[PDB]
């Protein structure tokens, strides 16, 4: 019974207690490689279902995802519900260390839920960007406006009539856009962006400018009443990409997502892929893939210390070692493309021993030099104490992971609890903080998980398997190069692989890793086609930008510069 | 001090040469549908002998992310990504290589490999039954059994 | 050479804008983070990344707010042409609405090849043919015709012979 | 009946095999050696199920699922492990000798073989032997032969022998040495061999046309269009790339020519890709050629047109309906003529009345292969109508597949069936001027002049009917042959009178729907099928219009000078002296036109008109059947200062700036409804295909498939900057791969076939609702008429025997598939394969005038001496000389005529 097996969780006791509550009528449930149980619910049940699930014995606490689908071209439905669009609804109970993924039918003529925002506040973002690029309307919903696209955008882009490549460009609408941006701050309507109170004669409105991005502030002098970050300047059509990338050559798209990452961001798209066409990858490539993860996590930890530490006011060889590691194994610093469907592009060049060596053996040094610079530093740590700190409950009920959620005491890594790509066969430790996650616990865990991954590291290299580089399996991408050059049969595999696409067999698969900013899924829906049929990917900065007026709300604007600071996030990320 | 770079880094394009010094390249168009960018167009040719090679091959550097899916899904190793990154240019119509900027004289990254050896279609220098792993024609008119 | 639309003072002048050059830097994207002054006092405008539609006016106000004479790099795949970003929300290259004087290709480039692009930059700088002051003179300016980087560099790359094979670091 | 296949249970028809029956249901099975036209021969033996005895069985069976009967009750798997360990092996076995060739193999993409290795999951080589090799034969210029890419799996011979009956190509050899090709090198002498290039599933046979300029199926650029080569209209897939026409490939319609072409249609599309095509309007002042604009070009023939008195507009058959209605409405109805003479014109409307108010069914090219006895008469039906003669040997073969389906042998069964039915056939009997290449299927074959032809269908029809008019003088040899005839039509249940206008005899046409009254008042099932000339033949003369002889007498006596040109070089229909003296009389010649013809030298203004790659448009089959053709691509995208717009919408702009003085680029749409508002009789062109805001969920249908590769390469020789993608405001489809061609879309015009798992032509079984039948949403095109409820009435005019007369000559048509064509002439490839020009006589003619074979003869035909070298042929009658139609030269309209002063050179 292998890990990518097709399973309907009908064992699941969420199941046996929601068929218990509604009614074995009142779902449907879906057999899926998700690795979760996925029910489909009536519109009208969706939040009578959410707030029983909210209140159970060891209770589902965080909306990990919510998105729309387009199924119109969707031709393998058998066992499905009539639909022309859905919503699905991933939600974590973390007591329970399961998940359940809802999933509500709309037709085309009726293309509206009810909001989900009384339940779980995140499903505020999560449900302008469904209405944003679905056109899927949330009833209740406070500020139901655009968030990746401008106001003034015609069309939902992520629906499947909607044509993906870039249409002609139009000088005009250039200079009525910067026409819009020249008096925006004299035609600033509070209003239209979910504030109130404008202009008690004392509140001042403001725009400001990781990425680049906008947030409007509302400010009692220097006090923030309430702010709106605006973002979607950063977006790049990734999932829409998706759909028009064969599930070969989508790979350099998923290093783009989140471009501190790599191959960090290689490894949940490729483990859903490798679900979907039944591969089980052999153990090489497993530490293979974790120590090229490790890797990436520490150059991106550096660099989000190393930022820290700058903009507070308390580097670039470590990260330049790294990067020439990274080069000699894939001959890319930045966006290496190197995990394949199946294993890696090549194998391990002969040398990398010694580079990797040369890395560790010359990094614990480095480790006190920063523990010393931050945890031992005063004014950093009278800076950083205090400033934008929140509990459990606000890390749960906001979707907050990674650094932030451990620093709040919930012990909750992806590696050890759902662990993948072989992470259960090393030895490590998860930095959990107290019950409070301010700016200074973040940056303490992100130290004490650098640590942890230089003992992967360690462990990678003491024992690295002898093996394949890459899957036997007949759908493994591309297949080895140099059979593909003697052998006929091998010849025809990789000619139809990387021309028409690999053939994924029509299935749902989803992937969730602990990435570099906090947790990192693919979930990927296959129409047995040679391209994805829907790319979903959740990312944490998403989540963890939204939690920023819920956080800052009555501090200083300095209190959110280095709040801003302190959250692990890229906007790339965010927008994706 | 030139900055070094591993022999796997994925700068300059270039197509290489065979052993025997024709060009590798048998115009397949595999390297242009794997590319995610549609950056490499080429045209398919045939000489008197039956030697399938490119009319032209353009790639479009002002395009292309250096991601090397065209060099992993050659399956002459024609294409190759090579460890050179000075492609500075003055106008972005410069940045369009055709071949004459990409036919380098040597095999590039891959010193021995030749497709033609292993193709049982007949070129000039190897007729059939002369390729790897292949028995002499037996004519259908043989007297044995 | 050919241009597109007494002596020794022009050349000093030119010289004085070669070896003066004060960047700004435009983020945008992950170009930027590889790579590494206000736009009324700089001169150059680096553009490293994607011209995504909702900052393109971004990217067009602050090249509009900078001063004569001002030059464009435009770093990567994304500035250059959209790069591997040809869909709904991404501008197809920065030179749709502003005009570049040196394109650098890569996704992302090295820092080295910014540094190329600085002194390609400079000898276009220094041989061309700009106003010495708004009364006196053609009120022109003349950008010289280069002979391209791969024309120039043509002999030497196809001399190329053999190359380290990829299974050593 | 009820199969249950992986424990699922499907309702099948119990007369199919489990292989057909599968694949209907949307399963894959891999397979070789079964095609759903030829039947199951159980070779390759790649089709394997398991089968079980019952529900409560474990152990099963593997069998063939192409020779096994989907009967009810039967039970099966398909992913059983030994069934799937099976069918790898035989992947393997095949793979064991295939040669290292997908990169440099036309197939690459588009491989039957390729697709059946990767589905059932072989990439690992195990085999460390040698591989067998093959030496390559030379098939000609149309074939490309490997033999070393072959499987054995024996399509190609089941296919070119047994189905095609064509007799050059077998199998030879033996154990593992089979060599499947022709005895000697030489032409593939089929006119139906070009099939061979899908029936193989693996890159042996090859379009070498394509090979020449070679692109893979991800890169091509399709549309689905309606061949243009002749007038059957069987439906084809043009595909394009870097502006040039590519290939054709068969587009399946059930109804029309499902899965084959004929070797003009598939290979005689390179006039499109000719250099000295017209790509601009040029406007001829003095001796110089000034280059306009679409729009100057508009204003200065809208001026010189308003100037005139009167404007006469030429049609042609080669031409849309849309080209020759806008014609007809820029020049008025009573000053349109077509552009054929006046005896086609007579010969085609006659064949019109007969079609559509003869009271007799016509046929579908698909349905012919249904019926029980075939006569046809006058018509070189290979040479001129060339599917319809494949589907007469289908016909023909019904007899034995009677017979073994009255020993209950299963109709897939098919060498059983063959072996029951060893030389039976149903009764075919051919009449005309000389040999045939159905002579040998043929029951008898008659060779006389057309006068005789006729007088034997006359006579056919008085002994069927004895109200039917009677034939004095039928010798008692004849006589006999006729009575042979007769009791043959009179025996079937479903007979056929198939003739034609290229006879060039009016009382051939008259013959034939007297026999099929005759054989209607007897109650038989008779259908009637008429091959016209060109590919709007019949929506021509649905239209109407004056003759050619006409607009000649307009232009001479000085009352029309100004004339309008379309789509017709004029001197297939007349005599080029009169032609270009009536041109050169007139003071504004306008040729629209996208081939350079001869007549564009006395032309004022030239209009660059699109052929049928680069225009949309409706033209009507033989039988009636109204079909759209879409643009495959915009000329203008590779060359931005190329005008090539289609004709309708130049004669309708020109028509917008000569009434109002302002340009009207319409959409096709509006013209569509110009039309079925005006002409009544061709309203059932709107139904033909959907109109541009057609969608799929929202989204059109896509050109080119989802991999279509080099967007922002293509054109960077040209410039960096990606142009904009050309924009379809005229069909349903786009220029692009944002689109839809999935095999359930709610649709009838399919530009190309793909479904992941299926890159080659048999991607064509998920497009259709069982395999080999109709497509899933009906086969696109509507009958214009229906079957009218009354019949004509018998036509009296019988006419005299030939008599040879001295001095005179009359010229015999022979019709040839490769040359008498107009445009598929003009292509490059068709010179190789055309016969060289050679004037045919009886052995008793050539022995009085004293010439042996090879001698060069001169003669004076409207005063222009012509000299051609002699074929003796012995079939030929005395008196008549036989000369090549529609070859350089020699008009279609000297069929009939007569000859004088022919003498030795
Ligand atoms: S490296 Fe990647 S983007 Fe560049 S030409 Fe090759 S496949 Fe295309
Ligand atoms: S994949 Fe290689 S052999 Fe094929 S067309 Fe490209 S460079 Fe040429
Ligand atoms: S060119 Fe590549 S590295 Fe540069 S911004 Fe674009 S995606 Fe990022
Ligand atoms: S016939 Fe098919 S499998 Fe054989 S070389 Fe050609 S593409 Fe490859
Ligand atoms: S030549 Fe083609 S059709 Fe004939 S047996 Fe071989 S593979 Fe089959
Ligand atoms: S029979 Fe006529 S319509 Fe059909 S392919 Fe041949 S030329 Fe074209
Ligand atoms: S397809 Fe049945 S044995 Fe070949
Ligand atoms: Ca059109």
């Amino acid at each position: 019974e292998p890990a990518w097996q097709t399973r309907d969780h009908l064992d699941d006791p969420v199941i046996g207690e929601l068929r218990n509550r509604f009614g074995p009528d009142a779902f449907t449930v879906q057999a899926t490689r998700t690795g979760v149980p996925v029910v489909w619910i009536k519109r009208e049940q969706l939040l009578e279902v959410g707030d029983f699930l909210k209140k159970l014995p060891k209770p589902y606490v965080m909306l990990f995802d919510l998105h729309g689908m387009d199924e119109r071209l969707r031709t393998h439905r058998e066992g499905l519900p009539a639909a022309d669009f859905s919503v699905f609804y991933h939600l974590i109970s973390i007591d329970r260390n399961r998940d359940i993924m809802l999933k509500v039918a709309l037709a085309e003529n009726d293309l509206h839920v009810p909001t989900f925002t009384k339940l779980f506040p995140n499903a505020n973002w999560y449900e302008r960007e469904t209405w944003d690029l679905f056109g899927i309307t949330f009833d209740g919903h406070p500020n139901l406006r655009r968030i990746m696209m401008p106001q003034t955008w015609k069309g939902h882009p992520l629906r499947k009539d909607y044509p993906a490549r870039a249409t002609e460009f139009s000088p005009f609408e250039l200079t009525k856009a910067k026409q819009d941006l020249e008096m925006e701050a004299l035609t600033f309507k509070p209003e239209e962006w979910g504030m109130k109170r404008g202009t008690n004669e004392d509140f001042m409105f403001l725009n400001l400018g990781h990425g680049a991005f906008r947030i409007v502030l509302q400010l009692d002098g220097e006090e923030i009443v309430d702010c709106v970050p605006d973002i979607g300047y950063h977006h790049r059509g990734a999932e829409k990409m998706g759909e028009r990338q064969s599930w070969h050559s989508y790979i350099p798209y998923t290093d783009r997502i989140e471009y501190l990452g790599g191959c960090v961001n290689e490894m949940p798209y490729v483990l859903a892929v490798e679900k979907l066409a039944g591969i089980t990858v052999p153990d090489r490539v497993n530490v293979i893939r974790v120590m090229l993860s490790e890797l990436f996590r520490i150059n991106s930890h550096l660099l989000y210390i190393s930022t820290f530490i700058q903009d507070v006011g308390a580097a670039f060889t470590d990260r330049q070692k790294i990067y020439d590691l990274v080069e000699a194994i894939t001959g890319f610093r930045m966006h290496p493309a190197w995990f394949r469907i199946g294993g890696v592009a090549h194998d391990l060049p002969r040398g990398w021993d010694r580079l990797l060596r040369e890395f560790l053996d010359w990094m614990p040094k480095r480790l006190a030099s920063y523990e010393k610079a931050a945890l031992q530093n005063t004014i950093l740590k009278g800076r950083s104490q205090g400033v934008a700190a929140y509990g459990a409950k606000e890390a749960l009920e906001w979707g907050t992971t990674g650094a932030g959620l451990r620093a709040t005491g919930i012990d909750f890594d992806v590696r050890k609890a759902r662990p993948y790509s072989g992470y259960e066969n090393f030895d490590f430790e998860i930095p959990v903080g107290g019950g409070v996650s301010d700016c200074y616990t973040r940056v303490m865990l992100k130290v004490e998980e650098l640590r942890q991954s230089l003992r992967i590291l360690e462990q990678c290299l003491n024992n690295m398997p002898e093996g394949p580089f890459k899957a036997d399996h007949p759908l493994t991408t591309p297949p080895p190069k140099e059979r593909t050059l003697q052998h006929i049969e091998t010849l025809i595999t990789h000619f139809l692989q990387v021309s028409w696409g690999p053939v994924m067999p029509a299935n749902e698969s989803f992937q969730m890793i602990e990435a570099t900013k906090g947790i990192n899924s693919y979930y990927l829906t296959s129409d047995g086609s040679t391209m994805s049929y829907r790319t979903r990917v959740r990312t944490p900065s998403f989540a963890h930008l939204q939690q920023i007026p819920a956080a800052i709300r009555g501090s200083l604007v300095s209190d959110l510069i280095v709040y801003l600071g302190s959250i692990d996030f890229v906007m790339s990320d965010v927008d994706r | 001090e030139p900055v070094y770079l591993p022999p796997r880094y994925r700068g300059r394009i270039v197509l290489t040469r065979d052993p025997d010094g024709e060009e590798r390249c048998v115009a397949c168009n595999l390297c242009a549908v794997a590319c995610p960018v549609g950056c490499i167009s080429l045209q398919k040719a045939e000489t008197k002998d039956g030697r399938w090679y490119p009319e032209f091959f353009r790639i479009n550097f002002s395009r292309c992310i250096f991601c090397g899916l065209c060099e992993e899904a050659c399956p002459t190793t024609a294409i190759q990504l090579t460890p050179d990154f000075e492609m500075g240019e003055y106008k972005r119509q410069d940045l369009v290589y055709e071949k004459e900027d990409l036919l380098i004289s040597g095999p590039g990254k891959y010193p021995e490999y030749n497709f033609y050896r292993m193709a049982g279609m007949a070129i000039d220098g190897k007729d059939k039954g002369e390729a790897e792993n292949e028995a002499k024609p037996i004519d259908v008119k043989s007297l044995l059994p | 050479m050919d241009y597109t639309l007494m002596g020794k003072l022009n050349d000093m002048v030119n010289w004085g804008r070669k070896n003066s050059i004060w960047p700004y830097n435009f983020g945008l994207s992950c170009c930027y983070v590889e790579m590494v002054a206000s736009p009324r006092q700089a001169d150059l405008m680096v553009v490293a990344g994607t011209c995504f539609t909702k900052m393109a006016p971004v990217i067009q106000r602050l090249y509009d707010q900078m001063l004569e004479p001002k030059w464009v790099i435009s770093m990567g795949a994304c500035a250059n042409s959209g790069g591997m970003y040809d869909i709904y929300s991404v501008v197809q290259g920065v030179d749709k609405f502003i005009p570049v004087d040196v394109y650098i290709p890569g996704c992302p480039p090295r820092p080295e090849a910014y540094m190329q692009a600085l002194m390609l930059l400079q000898e276009s700088i220094g041989k061309e043919r700009r106003p010495l002051s708004w009364v006196v003179g053609d009120q022109g300016v003349y950008r010289a015709n280069m002979q391209s980087e791969r024309e120039r560099k043509r002999g030497e790359r196809i001399a190329v012979t053999n190359l380290r094979t990829p299974d050593e670091i | 009946a009820t199969i249950h296949v992986d424990g699922k249970e499907y309702e099948v028809n119990g007369a199919d095999n489990l292989l057909e029956a599968c694949l209907s249901l949307g399963l894959d099975i891999p397979y070789f050696c079964w095609h759903p036209a030829l039947g199951s021969v159980g070779a390759c033996r790649q089709c394997a199920v398991k089968q079980y005895q019952n529900a409560e069985d474990t152990r099963g069976r593997l069998v063939m699922s192409c020779m096994t009967p989907a009967s009810d009750g039967t039970f099966i798997s398909i992913d059983d492990e030994e069934a799937k360990q099976f069918r790898e092996s035989v992947v393997e076995w095949l793979m064991t000798n295939h040669p290292h060739d997908c990169p440099v193999c036309e197939e690459g993409g588009n491989c039957h073989l390729q697709d059946m290795t990767v589905m059932t999951g072989h990439s690992f080589r195990r085999y460390r032997f040698t591989k067998r090799t093959h030496r390559n034969q030379d098939l000609g210029p149309f074939i490309s032969h490997e033999m070393n890419r072959c499987i054995a799996c024996y399509r190609c011979v089941r296919y070119y022998k047994d189905y095609a009956d064509g007799t050059d190509l077998g199998v030879y050899g033996a154990h593992d040495n089979v060599y499947f090709g022709r005895p000697e090198d030489g032409t593939l002498e089929s006119e139906f061999s070009g099939n061979l290039v899908e029936i193989c599933p693996t890159g042996v046979f090859t379009d070498k046309t394509h090979s020449e300029r070679y692109n893979r199926k991800w890169d091509m650029q399709f549309a689905p269009s309606i061949c243009q080569q002749c007038s059957i209209g069987c439906n084809i897939s043009p595909g394009e790339r870097y502006g040039e026409l590519r290939r054709i490939e068969n587009r399946y319609n059930g109804t029309v020519n499902h899965y084959f072409l004929c070797d003009r249609g598939r290979f005689g599309y390179g006039y499109v890709n000719l250099k000295d095509r017209p790509r601009q309007p040029v406007q001829r002042r003095g001796d110089d050629f000034i280059t306009l604009n679409a729009e100057q070009a508009m204003q200065g023939a809208a001026d010189i047109l308003r100037q005139s008195k009167k404007v006469i507009g030429i049609g042609s058959p080669r031409a849309s309906v849309e080209s020759n209605f806008a014609l007809r409405e820029l020049v008025g109805e009573e000053n349109f003529y077509t552009g054929i003479a006046h005896g086609e014109q007579e010969r085609l409307q006659l064949a019109l009345k007969v079609l559509r108010e003869g009271g007799i069914y016509t046929p579908a090219l698909r349905e012919i292969e249904s019926y029980d006895a075939v006569l046809v008469l006058g018509e070189d039906v290979t040479q001129t109508g060339a599917r319809v003669a494949l589907a007469v040997r289908q016909a023909v073969k019904g007899k034995a597949r009677e017979m073994a389906a009255a020993q209950k042998v299963a109709d897939w069964q098919i060498a059983a069936i063959l072996n029951i039915g060893q030389r039976a056939k149903h009764p075919l009997f051919v009449t005309n001027v000389d040999d045939t290449r159905l002579d040998d299927i043929a029951a008898w074959t008659y060779r006389a002049p057309v006068e005789d032809q006729a007088r034997l269908g006359f006579a056919i029809a008085h002994a069927l009917d004895n109200s039917a008019p009677a034939v004095d003088g039928i010798e008692p040899e004849l006589q006999s042959k006729i009575d042979v005839i007769v009791q043959a039509l009179a025996g079937a249940k479903k007979p056929l009178i198939i003739s034609g206008t290229n006879a060039g005899s009016l009382e051939v046409i008259q013959a034939a729907a007297n026999v099929a009254k005759a054989l209607k008042g007897r109650g038989a099932d008779v259908g009637i099928t008429m091959i016209a000339r060109s590919v709007n033949s019949m929506g021509l003369g649905i239209m109407g219009g004056g003759s050619l002889e006409e607009a000649l007498t307009e232009l001479e006596t000085g009352r029309a000078d100004a004339v309008v040109v379309l789509e017709n070089d004029l001197h297939r229909h007349a005599s080029a002296i009169r032609v270009n003296a009536a041109l050169a009389k007139a003071p504004l010649v306008m040729v629209v036109d996208h081939q350079r013809t001869a007549i564009m030298e006395n032309a004022h203004l030239v209009l660059s008109a699109a052929s049928f790659a680069e225009s949309d448009g409706t033209v009507i089959n033989n039988e009636g059947r109204a079909q759209r053709f879409f643009q495959v691509y915009d000329p203008a995208y590779y060359d931005s200062k190329t005008v090539m717009l289609e004709s309708w919408r130049w004669l309708h702009s020109l028509h917008s700036t000569l009434l109002s003085r302002e340009v009207d680029w319409t959409q096709l749409d509006h013209v569509i409804d110009a039309v079925v508002a005006k002409i009544p009789e061709l309203a059932g062109i709107k139904d033909a295909a959907p109109d541009a805001t057609f969608r799929i969920r929202g989204q059109k249908l896509a050109r080119e498939p989802h991999r279509y590769s080099g967007r922002t390469a293509m054109r960077a020789n040209i410039s960096v900057h990606e142009p904009r993608q050309p924009q379809d405001i005229d069909t349903m489809f786009t220029f692009s791969m944002e689109g839809n061609n999935q095999p359930t879309a709610h649709r009838s015009q399919v530009p190309f076939a793909w479904a992941p798992g299926w890159n080659s032509p048999q991607a064509w079984n998920k497009f259709q609702d069982e395999v080999g039948g109709k497509l899933r949403f009906g086969d696109p095109g509507v009958r214009l008429f229906e079957t009218s409820e009354n019949g004509l009435d018998y036509f009296t005019s019988v006419p005299a025997r030939f008599q040879p007369q001295d001095g005179k000559w009359r010229i015999a048509p022979y019709y040839h598939l490769f040359g008498s064509d107009e445009l598929s002439q003009r292509a490059p490839v068709f010179q190789s394969r055309m016969p060289q020009p050679y004037i045919k006589l009886n052995p008793a003619d050539a022995a009085k005038l004293g010439v042996n074979a090879g001698t060069r003869v001169s003669f004076s035909y409207d005063g222009n001496t012509v000299t051609l070298p002699v074929e003796i042929a012995e079939g030929l009658t005395a008196g008549q000389v036989g000369l090549p139609m529609g070859m350089s030269g020699i008009a279609p309209v000297l069929a009939g005529a007569h000859l004088e002063d022919l003498k030795e050179a």
